[PDB]
């Protein structure tokens, strides 16, 4: 096998540099580290060890997560912006609706309660009709 | 019968290589669907004399 | 008489669609297509009156 | 499936000795950690000696990482690191915390 | 014997925080109409 | 081009036409429910100028479009025709020309229902079309005829398709696959095909007899000739209930696949899932008169139907606990299809528990024509069957189309419909328990409160549908780019814990059904040498 170690310029910070490396240069690093793992493992250097762990189980390629960092916050902002737009659109279409019914006032609703209190309406759960201005 | 294979070949509508933008077909198709209840209302409110 | 084998070789060596291979198929397909067009167009030409409430004066 | 714990170790010990490439050592290891039990120390030792024979260091590191997920306490993780002391030292296997210290 | 702390302490430490997070979610899913009535004219005048 | 899409004999091409028509119809049925909810916002005439016939017309159009022109051509006409032949190894369907006529009758049934609302005054009858309100005395002119012919054309469609589904499953399985080895989604289309075959012919008797009273001087239901209106309800509801199960079971089979994929576990007790689906399909023929509890039936008739209706809760609850058992102890991956499936388990349980109260005949006296009923069946049909339809599209469309969708845009879409659907239908139970009748355009003033809240949620949910229409546009124009940037999910299963990144590239797919092993857009000649299993 290839015995000489890989140089520090080659595998210094493999995790940070891996994503931008050209593909043919990625294959060459893998080939040399495969011959190096055939030696006793107590000889290998730390940058060499961190490279072999990262290439197998690093959070890249297949192991890319469902949401990237900053995506949940985009989602919460998009939901709150969708609630605001629909509610403000409802209030514009309401402005083209028909006039209020003649009975939807507090003055009319307080004479309704006058009639119901005499007839003893809802004697344990309330009869009041007041819901307007 | 022999047909072609690929990405945009198993659908009846054209998406690429067309003169007019595909947005006019995509949203025009779903606009006409959303608009048939309002055509019905117009005919019937024009029969009751409301208009 | 028996004509299964003879029609069997006409059909299997023909390029035309299935409903066109028999030599007698022109006499059915030409008049059917004309009749099929009248039977589809004419009911459609009456929906304008139905929406407008005009009834035919068969009287 | 009625397999006692003693039959579990004696069957996966046999299964780690027959693995002949990396695909086989990773596939057997995946199934061994997928039951409702932590494999015995004598099973972990045979999984380390199987990754040495196919010459793969990251698979031996991941063995102890799965071990710290499967135990119930952190004092069960320690007692394993105190049984497999020589083997982790004789083959030269580091711990993932020792390799990427925080 | 058993190594480490009792399984009651280990499981207690994991579920108690989740009971409170469950009751704060189901209250929102079932009690959100109570807030609409809180800001209404009909309520408490 | 003309003969590929007008002369088609391929089951994949026909399934694409189904989905195109199904989604064009949900536009119209959603627009009608929006007009309905605007007129219910406040007391008084609001937008329809006091035309109560028009309000009733839009309610019939709303129900017919949602049921017979959206949910059936998509769950069955679409997913059944596309995934059932691929999941069993079939090279086509049996009867490919029958498969094509069962689609082309639905466009002709739409130009019958639409022209029904434009002629005279339309059909303001309800989707059940009870006589004598729907006879020529109380509904003159050709509107109710044109609506019956529309229903006839959807029955020809569903019956012909069911005969094709049954023969294909029994006759065209691949080497080694026995009936105990079928995928659970194949079982759900097979059982549904039998309910359609035994219930549709009873509905065609009822509504053809209604057509005869109107135009041929007949007294099946006319009271002056001896007929009986209560006969029509027996004949209509003997098809009705089986229909609601014809609408949920295909969604039961979709939920099974999605939950198993995003747990990395097989379905718990897979054999008892088929037995439960068969028991629910059988008990759905013995319960129909829970829809007639107050029309004057005998007290011993009503006590039978109470106990018959309740015991369908036992097999359904087995499927609920079974689904919770497969996700327990899993490795859950929260992609968009998994979000809908978890919401289905919570919102279907709620809708089904309000049905258990309705099952008792004594309590249904306070629950007849009450909004409370409307609240029950929008929880199981709109947070039920509809949520399983979204789960299916996000699960299979990247494979079917070869084009990926924007993932984070799709999670915004899910939350906007989950929030908005709950706002429409949860207060419906409050209105009903206090006594608000259904099928009214106008109400007393004490019902204004909850009716305003529900009309707001109706705008939230329509906005979520418009976001889905944009997501379709983005997938069709930018689908190839969604694979190279990080805007979409590539693998629905990730590497196992000890499996390295490069070993994972040897077998990217770990699937227990064939469909994820094909080319991304599957080939038009998918099998030449038959697939083989042990
Ligand atoms: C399929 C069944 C279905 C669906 C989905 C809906 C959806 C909705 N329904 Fe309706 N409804 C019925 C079936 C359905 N309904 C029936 C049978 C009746 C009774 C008729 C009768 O009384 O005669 C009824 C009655 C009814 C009434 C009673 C009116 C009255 O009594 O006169 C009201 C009132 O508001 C109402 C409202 C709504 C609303 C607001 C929605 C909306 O919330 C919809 C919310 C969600 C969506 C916007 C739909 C999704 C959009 C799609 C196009 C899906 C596309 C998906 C893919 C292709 C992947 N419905
Ligand atoms: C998808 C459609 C669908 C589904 C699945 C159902 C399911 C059920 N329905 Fe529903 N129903 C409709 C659609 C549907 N319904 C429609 C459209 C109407 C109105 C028609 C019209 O008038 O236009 C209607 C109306 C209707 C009526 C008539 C009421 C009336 O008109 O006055 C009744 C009567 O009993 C009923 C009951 C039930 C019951 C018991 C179930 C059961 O299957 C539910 C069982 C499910 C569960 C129970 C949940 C999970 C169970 C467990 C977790 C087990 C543990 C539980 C216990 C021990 C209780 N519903
Ligand atoms: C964190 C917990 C959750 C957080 C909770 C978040 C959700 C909270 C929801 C609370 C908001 C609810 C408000 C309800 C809407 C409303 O009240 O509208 C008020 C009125 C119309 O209301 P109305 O009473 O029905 O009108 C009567 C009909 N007449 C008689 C007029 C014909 O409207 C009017 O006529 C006057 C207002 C005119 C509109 C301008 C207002 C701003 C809209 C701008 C438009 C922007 C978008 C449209 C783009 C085209
Ligand atoms: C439920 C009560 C309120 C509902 C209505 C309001 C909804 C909130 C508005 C939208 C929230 C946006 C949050 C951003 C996404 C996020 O949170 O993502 C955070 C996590 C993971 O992402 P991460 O943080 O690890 O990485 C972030 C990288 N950028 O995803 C989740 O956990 C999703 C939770 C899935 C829930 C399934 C569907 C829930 C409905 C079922 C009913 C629940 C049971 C009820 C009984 C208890
Ligand atoms: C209506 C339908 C709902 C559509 C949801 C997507 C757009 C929502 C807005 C949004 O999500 O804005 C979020 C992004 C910010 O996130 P970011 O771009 O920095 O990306 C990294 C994630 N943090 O701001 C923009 O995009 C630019 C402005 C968009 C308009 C904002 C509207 C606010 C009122
Ligand atoms: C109006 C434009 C005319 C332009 C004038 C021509 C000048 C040259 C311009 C070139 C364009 C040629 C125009 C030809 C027509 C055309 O390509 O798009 C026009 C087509 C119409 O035609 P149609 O064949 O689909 O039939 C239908 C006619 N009723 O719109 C559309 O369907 C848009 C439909 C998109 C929505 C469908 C989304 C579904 C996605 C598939 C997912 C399936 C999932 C399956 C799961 C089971
Ligand atoms: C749309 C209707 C087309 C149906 C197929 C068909 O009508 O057939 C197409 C046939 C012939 O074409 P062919 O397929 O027989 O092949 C022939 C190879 N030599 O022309 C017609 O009929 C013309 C009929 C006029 C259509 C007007 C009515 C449209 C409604
Ligand atoms: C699972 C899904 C949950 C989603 C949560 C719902 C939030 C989405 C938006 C809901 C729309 C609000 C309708 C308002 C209609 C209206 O106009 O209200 C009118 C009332 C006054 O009444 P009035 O008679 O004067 O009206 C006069 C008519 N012209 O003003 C209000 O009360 C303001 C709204 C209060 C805000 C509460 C919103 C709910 C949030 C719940 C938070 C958790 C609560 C937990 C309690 C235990
Ligand atoms: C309003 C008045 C009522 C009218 C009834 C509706 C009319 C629609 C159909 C018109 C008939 C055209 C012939 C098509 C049938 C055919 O050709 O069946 C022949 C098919 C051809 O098989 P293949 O070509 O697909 O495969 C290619 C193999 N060579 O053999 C089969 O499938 C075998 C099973 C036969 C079942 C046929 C069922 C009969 C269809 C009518 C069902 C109507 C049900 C509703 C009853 C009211
Ligand atoms: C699978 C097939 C399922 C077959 C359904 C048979 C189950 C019947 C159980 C309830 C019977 C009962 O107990 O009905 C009791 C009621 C009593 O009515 P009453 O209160 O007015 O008596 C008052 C006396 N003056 O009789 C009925 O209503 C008639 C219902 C009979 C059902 C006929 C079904 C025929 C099927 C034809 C369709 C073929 C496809
Ligand atoms: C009273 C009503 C109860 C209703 C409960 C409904 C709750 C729904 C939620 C279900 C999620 C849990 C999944 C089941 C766990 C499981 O998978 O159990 C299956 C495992 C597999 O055992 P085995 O195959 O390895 O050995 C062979 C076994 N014969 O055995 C267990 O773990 C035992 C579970 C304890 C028994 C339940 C006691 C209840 C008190
Ligand atoms: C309402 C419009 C408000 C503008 C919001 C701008 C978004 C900001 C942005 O530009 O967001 C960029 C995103 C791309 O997402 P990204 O992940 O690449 O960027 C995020 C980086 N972290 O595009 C969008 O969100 C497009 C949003 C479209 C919203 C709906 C469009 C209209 C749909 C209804 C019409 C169709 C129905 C018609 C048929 C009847
Ligand atoms: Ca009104
Ligand atoms: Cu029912």
């Amino acid at each position: 096998a290839q015995t000489h170690a890989l140089s520090n310029a080659a595998v210094m910070d493999l995790q940070s540099r891996w994503e931008n490396m050209p593909s043919t240069e990625q294959q060459d690093i893998v080939s040399k580290l495969s011959e190096r793992q055939k030696l006793p493992w107590a000889q290998l250097t730390e940058p060499e060890k961190q490279a072999v762990w990262y290439i197998s189980y690093g959070e890249w390629g297949p192991r890319r997560p469902v949401l990237n960092k900053g995506d949940s916050s985009f989602i919460a902002k998009g939901v709150a912006a969708g609630l605001l737009f629909s509610v403000g659109l409802f209030a514009v279409v309401r402005m083209a609706g028909g006039q209020d019914a003649k009975t939807m006032n507090k003055e009319w609703q307080l004479k309704s309660d006058e009639y119901l209190k005499s007839k003893n309406a809802n004697p344990w759960g309330g009869y009041s009709q007041v819901q307007s201005k | 019968v022999h047909f072609k294979d690929g990405v945009y070949e198993n659908i009846p509508f054209k998406v690429k290589g067309r003169k007019t933008p595909y947005a006019l077909s995509h949203f025009g198709f779903f606009a006409i669907g959303f608009a048939v209840p309002f055509v019905a209302c117009y005919v019937q409110l024009k029969k009751s004399g409301a208009f | 008489a028996n004509k299964v084998i003879q029609l069997q070789k006409i059909f299997q060596s023909s390029t035309k669609p299935l409903w066109w291979r028999h030599p007698r198929s022109a006499l059915y397909l030409y008049p059917f297509y004309a009749i099929f067009a009248v039977a589809v167009v004419t009911p459609l030409l009456y929906i304008p009156n139905a929406i407008r409430g005009i009834k035919a004066k068969k009287a | 499936d009625e397999e006692t714990f003693e039959e579990f170790t004696a069957r996966y010990e046999k299964e780690f000795d027959e693995a002949y490439d990396l695909f086989e050592v990773q596939r057997v290891l995946n199934n061994c950690f997928s039951y409702d039990l932590v494999p015995a120390p004598a099973v972990i030792e045979k999984a380390l000696r199987a990754a040495r024979r196919v010459n793969d260091l990251p698979t031996a590191i991941r063995v102890f990482e799965a071990l710290k997920y499967k135990v119930e306490n952190e004092d069960q993780y320690k007692a394993y690191l105190d049984e497999l002391k020589d083997v982790r030292q004789e083959l030269g296997v580091p711990l993932k915390e020792e390799l990427f210290p925080s | 014997g058993r190594i480490g702390e009792s399984w009651v302490i280990t499981e207690g430490r994991r579920l108690i925080p989740e009971i409170f997070q469950w009751s704060a979610v189901l209250s929102v899913c079932l009690g959100w109409p109570g807030a609409v009535y809180f800001f209404s004219k009909a309520r408490k005048a | 081009m003309v003969q590929r899409w007008l002369y088609s004999t391929n089951a994949k091409d026909i399934a694409v036409l189904y989905f195109m028509l199904a989604i064009f119809s949900g536009m119209a049925g959603t627009a009608m429910s929006l007009i309905i909810r605007l007129e219910l916002a406040a007391p008084g005439s609001q937008y329809l100028h006091g035309n109560s016939q028009l309000f009733n017309v839009l309610v019939v159009g709303h129900a017919v479009l949602m049921i017979f022109f959206l949910v059936m051509p998509a769950l069955i006409g679409g997913f059944g025709n596309y995934l059932l032949p691929l999941m069993i190894g079939a090279t086509d369907t049996a009867f490919p020309r029958i498969n094509n006529i069962a689609f082309w009758v639905l466009p002709m049934g739409l130009v019958c229902l639409v022209t029904s609302t434009l002629v005279e005054s339309g059909a303001g009858t309800g989707w059940t079309v009870y006589p004598p309100l729907s006879s020529i005395q109380a509904h003159s002119g050709p509107s109710v005829d044109l609506a019956i012919f529309a229903l006839h054309l959807t029955s020809i469609s569903s019956l012909l398709g069911a005969i094709n589904f049954i023969v294909t499953t029994l006759n065209m399985r691949t080497n080694g696959m026995t009936m105990h080895k079928l995928p659970l989604f194949v079982w759900s289309i097979f059982i549904t095909a039998f309910l359609l075959l035994l219930s549709l012919p009873v509905l065609s008797a009822g509504i053809t007899m209604l057509l005869l009273d109107r135009n041929f001087n007949t007294s099946f239901f006319e009271v002056s000739g001896g007929g009986d209106p209560i006969l029509y309800e027996h004949l209509f509801w003997f098809f009705g209930h089986p229909e609601v199960y014809i609408l949920i079971i295909p969604g039961f089979g979709i939920i099974s696949h999605v939950v198993s994929t995003y747990s990395k576990k097989p379905v718990f007790g897979e054999i008892s899932m088929v037995y439960a689906m068969a028991s629910i399909g059988l008990l759905g023929f013995l319960v129909w008169s829970h829809h007639m509890y107050i029309v004057g039936l005998d007290a011993d008739t009503r006590a039978y139907f109470t106990s018959a209706t309740m015991i369908i809760a036992i097999p359904t609850g087995i499927k609920i606990f079974s689904w919770l058992a497969t996700i327990h102890g899993g490795s859950i991956r929260l992609a968009t299809p998994m979000l809908y499936a978890i919401a289905f388990l919570f919102l279907f349980t709620m809708g089904g528990l309000t049905g258990v109260a309705l099952a008792n005949a004594s309590l249904d006296v306070a629950f007849h024509d009450t909004y409370y009923v409307v609240g029950h069946f929008h929880y199981v049909l709109s947070m039920g069957a509809i949520f399983s339809l979204f789960a299916g599209y996000y699960y299979w469309s990247p494979q079917i189309l070869g084009l990926n969708y924007n993932e984070k845009l799709a999670q915004i879409q899910f939350w906007l419909i989950f929030i908005g659907a709950n706002v429409i239908f949860f207060p419906m139970h409050f209105l009903g328990i206090n006594g608000m009748p259904r099928r009214i355009p106008d109400y007393p003033d004490a019902f204004a409160g909850w009716n305003y809240v529900a009309s707001i949620g109706s705008f939230i949910a329509t906005l979520s549908l418009f976001l889905f229409i944009y997501i379709l546009y983005d997938q069709l124009v930018n689908g190839l780019n969604n694979k190279v940037n990080n805007k979409s999910v590539i693998y629905n299963k990730a590497p196992d814990f000890v499996e390295s990144n490069t070993i994972f590239n040897l077998n990217t797919v770990k699937s227990s059904s064939i469909e994820f092993l094909l080319t991304s857009p599957p080939a038009v000649h998918s099998f030449n040498t038959p697939a083989v299993q042990s």
